[PDB]
């Protein structure tokens, strides 16, 4: 956040004057740069660090019972308690 | 759960070694017990740029050591040494702990009797391994000699010495002499007494699937009924829950396998839909079945990579209406969406079907004729005169089957 | 829908390869069975796997390996498992029934939707012709009359005796059965089951390649058979193609395409009972083919109670043949068929009277009995389908009088 901060920075307040300083075509495509460049991040680290579709697979794996082997050994286990 | 397998005789000697080696292949497990690192999941995607850890059970079958060494669960019971020097030989993972050495069934079966504490030791020792066990796998031939006698006492052995409070299955094979009828009408006996669920498998049925060795159909055949239990789906994944599909009472407890040959030629099955029709042909069975055979029970095995949906369901409507079902039982068609092994670089599906069928009454009839007429101290002929009335017992009782 | 080919003898196994050939050429499958680089449809003739590979539906039998070993090597998609290997070939017919039943079942549950069954075969085959006949039989008995059967049958150019036998069982249970001679594919020439390969990869072409019309076998062949009696169907080609000096305009390939000498059977004056023309080039001109239909009508001479319409059918070039000038087909109904038939009624009644070979089929006197019957019942068929023929001509069909 600090890098991309610094990077946008440099192009609002030293290549232009503040979005006042922009005309819209220049400051549409500024927007649209920031947009691109902030759903890649995201989805580098929501789809890559955190492995959202890994986790999501094991919600189904456990929640919708696919693992009937583990879920047998807790019934056979707990059959008493 | 746990299964332990035993293996008796010089048939049941051949079998288990490729059985075993087929498992072993499965799981990535090498001959010297070393584990294979396990290949990253095929379905589990991950984003892209444009070591213990797995997700079977192996386990259930080998004992896994604290060294990382696996070791199967399996008692080899026999007289000669050559199979068993070349079982070990091929497989030097087995045990030799777990190795025991030593025509007519009567002889068999008394040195069954007095070496009884010493197998039982063996049992005790093998099961003291394993922790909630579920069942007893057996793999041993009818007939044949030290097979026919050894195998019968150990399983009057096993099923007292635990009062019968595990399934015991029995992967019998059928022989195709003037001493073979009595041993199989002998073996037959303790068979109905004992065994929960058998699986008939006919050596000139065998050869005749072949044509198209005969102990290797058997291994893929055993190997791959326990394929949901070595890799966990949504449902059985238990030894008792698959037999418990198909048995609906204790006498109709026989049931008999049907085999799809064509897993590597290369005119392999197109998909899904066409080799659950072809599953339903009879002359890929294991037991020679005729046209006025009914269907008891239904179970079909698919393995491969996510299976089409649609195939499946179109080809299980479609089946349906072919398959003659018992009057008093539910049309009831069921599909097993087994998962192949990642170690498998072969992407072919393979596809096993197990049945229970009244295709019994004739078999037996045919053991039961040879019987008879090879009959035409005195303790052992009213043992003959027991095996052939509760051989009876099983026979009118499939014939009643067909009636409401 | 999806449609079976079945080869018969030594002949159709030829003939067969040839077809397979020219089938997988027109669609790109290479002889292994992988594609090439979709808006045809070969699946109505080939089984696609799962692995992009082609095999056709077809299923060989004959009575020896070596034709099929050639067939099968020379096109090594194949697929193995559909190999199998005249009284006494018709009586062996019956040991085998149980087997070849469960054979073409295979195939008919391979398929979705099932809509024809080809035969490639030849009456004058001897033993092969005695399989193929009880092939007939046992297809018509058990899957009924829901599905039609296509008989692409080659006539003959002792052998009376097998002509008359086959042509009784090619009566019965036929639903469409083409008609072409050696002694006229000969004379065109002046190898010839390229010709009988062509025309029929071209019949089908409507379905392959699919267009505005003509989607299904049902409304080509409807189109020709007014009556389950008269069932034969005479075929002509157009030989004159390919050539610097080919006809210049598909008019006159229409004109063209009705000379007596290219028609694939022996021919005086006929009448014409239906007609279908093919022509397949990648564009064609209207306005041409108006006036050629035109003229075609006002020549050719129709029976009486027949609507007297003439069809040509707009077939499309396959992509994987480059740019090749026009071709066409022509399939007709004709009453020609009464001078063959009378032909071959007639070689069977010299044969008859002489007892010359029947020694080696009369065995004793209830085979003697057996045989009598038969071909007596055999000659009574043939002799009715050509006073049906005949009757047709005449322009009191239609009167009760």
């Amino acid at each position: 956040v600090n890098q991309y901060n610094v990077k946008y920075s440099a192009i609002l307040f030293n290549n232009h004057q503040g979005l006042a300083s922009m005309t819209t075509n220049e400051m549409i495509k500024l927007i649209d740069s920031q947009y691109n460049e902030i759903l890649t991040f995201l989805t580098q680290i929501i789809q890559g660090n955190n492995k959202l579709f890994t986790h999501v697979y094991n919600f189904k794996r456990f929640y919708f019972m696919e693992t009937n082997d583990f879920i047998d050994a807790i019934m056979v286990k707990g059959k008493d308690v | 759960g746990e299964t332990i397998t035993l293996q008796v005789g010089q048939c049941g000697n051949q079998v288990g070694l490729q059985y075993w080696q087929q498992l072993a292949t499965e799981h990535g497990i090498q001959s010297d017990g070393s584990s294979t690192p396990y290949p990253k999941d095929i379905n589990d995607l991950q984003l892209q740029e444009l070591g213990k850890y797995r997700n079977d059970h192996p386990e259930l079958f080998f004992t896994l050591s604290d060294s990382n060494t696996y070791t199967p669960r399996s008692i080899l019971i026999d007289m000669e040494p050559s199979v068993i020097a070349k079982s070990t030989s091929a497989l030097p993972m087995f045990n030799p702990r777990n190795v025991h050495l030593s025509n007519n069934w009567i002889n068999g079966y008394k040195y069954g009797t007095e070496e009884e504490e010493t197998l039982l030791n063996l049992i005790d020792r093998e099961v003291d391994k394993c922790d909630n066990l579920s069942n007893f796998q057996l793999f041993h031939s009818v007939a044949g000699g030290t097979g026919s006698g050894v195998g019968s006492k150990m399983l009057e052995v096993i099923s007292d010495r635990y009062g019968h409070k595990k399934l015991l299955n029995t992967f019998s094979i059928f022989p195709s002499v003037v001493v073979q009828p009595y041993n199989t009408i002998l073996t037959l006996k303790r068979l109905i007494d004992y065994s929960d669920a058998t699986f008939v498998f006919h050596n000139d049925s065998l050869n005749r699937i072949e044509n198209i060795g005969a102990n290797k159909l058997i291994a893929l055949v055993s190997a791959s009924v326990s394929n949901p239990l070595r890799f966990p789906g949504y449902m059985y994944s238990s030894m008792e829950s698959i037999v418990s599909n198909l048995i609906p009472t204790p006498d109709l407890k026989f049931l008999t396998s049907s085999i799809a040959p064509f897993s590597t030629q290369k005119h392999n099955y197109l998909n899904e839909y066409d080799m659950l029709l072809e599953l339903s042909n009879d002359r890929y069975k294991t037991n020679r079945v005729s046209g006025d055979t009914s269907y008891i029970s239904m179970l079909n095995y698919l393995i491969g990579d996510n299976l089409d949906q649609r195939e499946i369901r179109k080809g299980i409507l479609k089946s349906q209406q072919r398959i003659s079902f018992v009057p008093w039982v539910a049309r009831s068609v069921l599909v097993v969406h087994g998962k192949k092994s990642p170690y498998l670089k072969n992407t072919n599906l393979e596809g096993i079907q197990v049945t229970n069928n009244t295709s019994m009454i004739d078999v037996f009839t045919k053991i039961l004729k040879q019987f008879d007429l090879l009959i035409k101290e005195n303790e052992v002929m009213e043992m003959f005169n027991e095996s052939r009335e509760s051989v009876k017992s099983i026979i009118d009782e499939y014939k009643a089957c067909k009636e409401i």
